């Protein structure tokens, strides 16, 4: 569940 | 194209098809999948809208990752739509993705308060 923004865009981890 | 989803609509097919191959070749173990509302449901907007999630997370994963993120009422309900059909729980977004991404390569996935149609 993990929350990450590059690019524009969420990365949402298994976390 | 299909004017159902608005992401298609506000972007060109040929930025959304270079977005795609970019995103793949560069994120091969992670999916491109556009979350959005329904039409005039009664659930709060998501604003972000480009989620980039892993191959092998389920789609139950990712109801539990997209209710966060709404930060959605504890009353409601949640059913999201792979082509106006829920998409089963037991199966993985790489999956879906691999039988449902359209031409830009992108999944797009709606959700809602009631189930507008799977079962």
């Amino acid at each position: 569940g993990s929350e990450y923004e590059e690019d524009g865009w969420t990365v949402l981890e298994p976390d | 194209g299909s004017m159902k989803f608005q992401y298609k609509e506000d972007h060109p097919f040929e930025y959304r098809k270079k977005e795609g191959e970019k995103i793949r070749k560069k994120y091969p173990d992670r999916v491109p999948v556009i979350v959005e509302k329904a039409p005039k449901a009664r659930v709060p907007d998501l604003d972000k809208r480009k989620y980039l999630v892993p191959s092998d997370l389920t789609v139950g994963q990712f109801y539990f990752l997209i209710r966060k993120r709404i930060h959605l009422r504890p009353e409601d309900a949640l059913f999201f739509f792979v082509n106006n059909t829920i998409p089963p729980t037991s199966a993985t977004m790489g999956q879906l993705y691999e039988d449902n991404h359209e031409e830009d390569y992108f999944l797009y996935v709606a959700y809602s308060d009631e189930s507008v149609y799977g079962k």
